[PDB]
């Protein structure tokens, strides 16, 4: 109902994941601001524990679709504002192709002022030689559509994506995502017809951060809904 | 750099006041936060147009680039502040400026719905042609977010004008993610799907995840578009990455005319997805038992 009012301007964001991939802990934090009504989120992520032992493009999805652009004629299929402020569950399984697999609980929702985006992601079976242990990813981001469905007797959405990640050699690596969100609220949330986002990433490093780091520009809109 | 700060705040916050008071208390009119944002960033963001003007008269840097690589420029295109950007401009800002993406302003006005930011940019000299870093024009960005009055205005701009707002160019032409325009019109543009098909446009065309445009009308439920789908050619049991068929989809979705069409032509109810369900067990899976009926029944 009034969940997307809260996203007519500048929001500021944090982002904390708590990381776990074959026994390698690690700790992420981050902060920037989102404008939703251009889709576009200026954030920077700092591995607060040290190095990062998997590559940061591999946590791009991990690290709130509650900043898409949902265009005017489209914003009664945006579930994703219409959960805040308390906000939503969001929960996938990533199957990396010939690899192994992320798993993932986030609660998104505001606290303050602040939409807050706050994770625990577990990562098991995982080849040390493999594209991601080996640190075989290109740094950089693909476009991608994002397929948005709704859920009805869990009264949220199911989202299904598949990330390609750029490998150094010139080759592909998939990680196919499955995805659940729930709302966190007892409140009305909007159950939307099927339909896509479009995603535009790019990722640079910040010459001032000693820390290990990544540095995100992100634009991403919704549509096929006529 | 305490005032630094303060000039920050004040030119955020739009008082005029203040920020000529920090000024003539020698703030650094090009003092930057720890992602690179200066006054100028902020108050031509946010549509401060007397703070803009101040702080370039006082030798602010109209091309400073924040850690996303945004000068001022792109966030008053984004924003549709109409005078500060021509300020800007006047002020030397870099029109083709580009952010990490590889957006110019044009590309951003053109995102956001700002005719009037795109004719002025191009006045002065805006690359119409420019691509960001996913090949995408702010043509193709007008197109995408139906922005049809700004794609004709675009298209005329780069010399192929006239009818650019219902689209133009190659029928065949695929983006990064191998969309078509039929990938884009299978969303429930019936008439657009028409054109396209009559005007030679590849009705299998596979984009990068293996979608047809017959996967992507039965995913988001258009009946009629399934039908001129098929008409000109479109394969029945055309297979994603996943293994679904359209017939798989439309059985997910409860899509029953849909499922009744694809049947009619030629739909195989055997096909298994890549967990081996066929049609029949994910209409059972999905709650859909009138189209689990049809498909046992076939």
């Amino acid at each position: 109902s009034k969940g997307e009012e809260l996203f007519t301007g500048v929001v500021p964001i944090l982002v904390e994941l708590d990381g776990d991939v074959n026994g390698h802990k690690f700790s992420v934090s981050g902060e920037g601001e989102g404008d939703a009504t251009y889709g576009k989120l200026t954030l920077k992520f700092i591995c607060t524990t040290g190095k990062l032992p998997v590559p940061w493009p591999t946590l791009v999805t991990t690290l709130v679709q509650c900043f898409s652009r949902y265009p005017d004629h489209m914003k009664q299929h945006d579930f994703f504002k219409s959960a805040m402020p308390e906000g939503y569950v969001q929960e996938r399984t990533i199957f990396f192709k010939d690899d192994g697999n992320y798993k993932t609980r986030a609660e998104v929702k505001f606290e303050g002022d602040t939409l807050v985006n706050r994770i625990e992601l577990k990562g098991i079976d995982f080849k040390e030689d493999g594209n991601i242990l080996g640190h075989k990813l290109e740094y950089n981001y693909n476009s991608h559509n994002v397929y948005i469905m709704a859920d009805k007797q869990k009264n949220g959405i199911k989202v299904n994506f598949k990330i390609r990640h750029n490998i150094e050699d010139g080759s592909v690596q998939l990680a196919d995502h499955y995805q659940q969100n729930t709302p966190i609220g007892d409140g009305p949330v909007l159950l939307p017809d099927n339909h896509y986002l479009s995603t535009q990433s790019a990722l640079s490093k910040d010459p001032n951060e000693k820390r290990d780091h990544m540095v995100l520009l992100e634009f991403v809109t919704a549509a096929g809904i006529t | 750099s305490d005032l630094g700060k303060k000039l920050l705040e004040a030119a955020r916050a739009g008082q005029d006041d203040e920020v000529r008071i920090l000024m003539a208390n020698g703030a650094d009119v090009n003092a930057a936060d720890d992602v690179g944002v200066t006054p100028l960033h902020l108050a031509a963001q946010r549509g401060h147009l007397e703070i803009v003007e101040v702080l370039l008269k006082y030798g602010a840097d109209v091309n400073a680039a924040d850690l996303w690589g945004q000068t001022p420029l792109h966030l008053a295109a984004t924003a549709g502040h109409l005078e500060i950007v021509e300020v800007l401009l006047k002020n030397g800002a870099d029109v083709n400026a580009r952010d990490n993406i590889g957006h110019t302003p044009l590309h951003l006005a053109a995102w956001a719905g700002h005719l009037e930011i795109v004719e002025v940019l191009l006045k002065y000299g805006a690359d119409v042609n420019a691509q960001d870093k996913f090949g995408k024009t702010p043509f193709d960005l007008a197109i995408d977010n139906g922005n049809e009055d700004i794609a004709e205005v675009l298209q005329k701009a780069a010399g192929g004008g006239s009818g650019g707002g219902s689209g133009g160019g190659d029928v065949n032409a695929y983006d990064e993610v191998g969309w078509t325009p039929l990938h884009r019109a299978a969303w429930g543009h019936l008439e657009l799907v028409e054109k396209l098909l009559k005007n030679g446009a590849d009705v299998n065309a596979a984009d990068i995840d293996g979608y047809t445009p017959l996967h992507l009308a039965a995913f988001s439920g258009h009946l009629e578009i399934v039908e001129v789908l098929l008409k000109y050619g479109a394969d029945v049991n055309a297979d994603d990455q996943a293994g679904f068929t359209p017939l798989h989809l439309a059985a997910i979705f409860g899509h029953l005319e849909i499922v009744e069409v694809l049947l009619k032509n030629g739909a195989d109810v055997n096909a298994q997805d890549k967990f081996g369900k066929t049609p029949f067990d994910l209409a059972i899976d999905n709650g859909n038992e009138d189209i689990a009926e049809v498909l046992q029944k076939a």
